RNA sequence: GCCUGCGAAGGUGUGCUGUGAGGCAUGCUGGAGGUAUCAGAAGUGCGAAUGCUGACAUAAGUAACGAUAAAGCGGGUGAAAAGCCCGCUCGCCGGAAGACCAAGGGUUCCUGUCCAACGUUAAUCGGGGCAGGGUGAGUCGACCCUAAGGCGAGGCCGAAA
RNA sequence: CGUACACGGUGGAUGCCCUGGCAGUCAAGGCGAUGAAGGACGUGCUAAUCUGCGAUAAGCGUCGGUAAGGUGAUAUGAACCGUUUAACCGGCGAUUUCCGAAUGGGGAACCCCGAUCAUUAUCCAAAUGAGGCGAACCGGGGGAACUGAAACAUCUAAGUACCCCGAGGAAAAGAAAUCAACCGAGAUUCCCCCAGUAGCGGCGAGCGAACGGGGAGCAGCCCGAGCCUAAUCAGUGUGUGUGUUGUGGAAGCGUCUGGAAAGGCGCGCGAUACAGGGUGACAGCCCCGUACACAAUGCACAUGCUGUAGCUCGAUGAGUAGG
């Protein structure tokens, strides 16, 4: 997700997307599970995207 | 100046004639052309010296010295690859001179 | 709800409960009080929990020479769940 | 104003010259620079302070290892076992080398794999080296309170911590 | 077993090199209650250190620059990011935990609030100040001794060492009830000189100016009443130059030696560009770079402008002069 499509989605939007992307970062704390199927990359994006979202959601 | 997104043309090493574009440039001095490799004892083409080690450096390391960028002067090389959004840079690249 | 938690566990130790008697092993973040633990869990996972226990840990230094080790490990809780079903899955 | 990888400075051995300080040549090594003249610049040329620091020889392969004085005989494992393990025999300690703890120390605990270093001999042993694992209380303790006494604030004194 | 040497060793000197120091010069110069400096603990897939950040954690956003590669020092393995143009280098904004001047209270970083002093005061802390830090410079107070005098009580070292309080980037002084070569000079510091002179001193040892002159730099002005107003005050617009830092880019012959020439010899060339570095050996013409020009930042001080506003009359400051 980028920027621009943060500032598009609604004040909703932004609540639902934090609250979903919260969701993932949980399922991501697979990583102490040792599990295979995870990825550095999201696991390092989704830190960003709660972040974003919740910047935008100052800039509103 | 020698940059990875030329391409290089070699004139003296074992590889004299081969084609390619550079990989990285080194602080050493050493630049890699894409082509110039090695084959490593499992046959890998990688690129490297010759000499039984362990644990290298890898690429060929060719000196700037003995390659072929483009070179104005009465010699066998030929064309070479080269920035543009640059503008001024394009003047130069138009002048048989300048580049 | 999906907050708080690490790896459901370990190899024996972590293993030879939930085997067949109620309890489960999990780790949780250090911060995670009561409140938590208790919510995260009994949430998530299809059961309600009772009794609550939350560990702390750390190692320390030394173990080599001339460098350098000053940290803190990381602590799992154990969280007692109720006579019914355990997590559903994994365990015995 | 000259020399040099058709090899310098330095070092080692050797030849020659000067009363000498010193200069110079040859061979080997080395393998990068090094001089002569005149005119300067100098943190400029040493054996000789129970001198300072580091290194090293002789002394010497010489002085030293003892109340909980305990090991011995078979066997196991192993490349190797006088002190790793099994059995037997034989002993030591008893307010104690027994059991539970405070302070203090703090992972040194357990398992597996090893041993170059450590264990004043050896080690297939270890509190040694490496990698993992371990310390799950409402009623135990902390947490809470106060004693001698101390501190901060107002009051009072060139000035003030 | 004595001595010299040879081969090897020990050892690390020596020779050469040096990504370090030492010294001088030019430029530039403050940081913090919108809670800093410092420290602690964290943060990278693996990371123990250092560095960078800090839980949006060796990073996030915007603009500009730059450029096709990059994921800090570490040139590992895996993986990933970049042309929806990143890495990297520069303005402004957002976020900015806890303690810390902290200031509720206690406390070896942990638990609950504008603490203390003070001003204004709608006396409600309601509106404000102080309480810390900073290499050493300037000012204001307190003030030794060893030592010299080849003893020592003046004197000397000292008004130094050390103690207290406070400012700035700079401080103190200052327009003369002065000087006193005169029909003369004429605000105050500082530099040179005058002087090692006058003067002081068991006149023993030692101590020690000033006026003036030559320079640097120059500026003079404010308190009772009458009258009236272009000094001041408030606000607006808002730079030049200069200084610092960053930025744009092409080109290599012959013979000999050599593994390779940036060698020797021969020939030729550029220069508002007779700095340095790199490149297989001493390259001004092989590459960067240097003239040149551009860009960013700081400078921002100033100037211009709006509304304010002259000038006049008398006196001139006692517990002081002085004892």
């Amino acid at each position: 997700m980028k920027a621009k499509e943060l500032r598009e989605k609604s004040v909703e939007e932004l609540n639902t997307e934090l609250l979903n992307l919260l969701r993932e970062q949980f399922n991501l704390r697979m990583q102490a599970a040792s599990g295979q199927l995870q990825q550095s990359h999201l696991l390092k994006q989704v830190r960003r995207d709660v972040a974003r979202v919740k910047t935008l959601l100052n800039e509103k | 100046k020698i940059r990875r997104d030329d391409e290089v043309i070699v004139l003296t090493g074992k590889d004299k004639g081969k084609r390619g574009k550079v990989k990285n440039v080194l602080s050493s001095g050493k630049v890699i052309v894409e082509g110039i490799n090695l084959v490593k004892k499992h046959q890998k083409p990688v690129p490297a010296l010759n000499q039984p080690g362990g644990i290298v450096e890898k690429e060929a390391a060719i000196q700037v010295s003995n390659v072929a960028i483009f070179n104005a002067a009465t010699g066998k090389a030929d064309r070479v690859g080269f920035r543009f959004e640059d503008g001024k840079k394009v003047r130069f690249f138009k002048s048989n001179s300048e580049t | 709800l999906l907050k708080v938690l690490r790896a459901p566990h370990v190899s024996e130790k972590a293993s030879t409960a939930m085997e067949k008697s109620n309890t489960i092993v999990l780790k949780v973040a250090k911060d995670a009080t009561k409140a938590e633990i208790k919510a995260a869990v009994q949430k998530l996972f299809e059961v309600e929990v009772e009794v609550v226990n939350t560990l702390v840990v750390k190692g320390k230094v030394k173990r080599h020479g001339q460098r350098i080790g000053r940290r803190s490990d990381w602590k799992k809780a154990y969280v007692t769940l109720k006579e019914g079903q355990n997590l559903d899955f994994v365990g015995g």
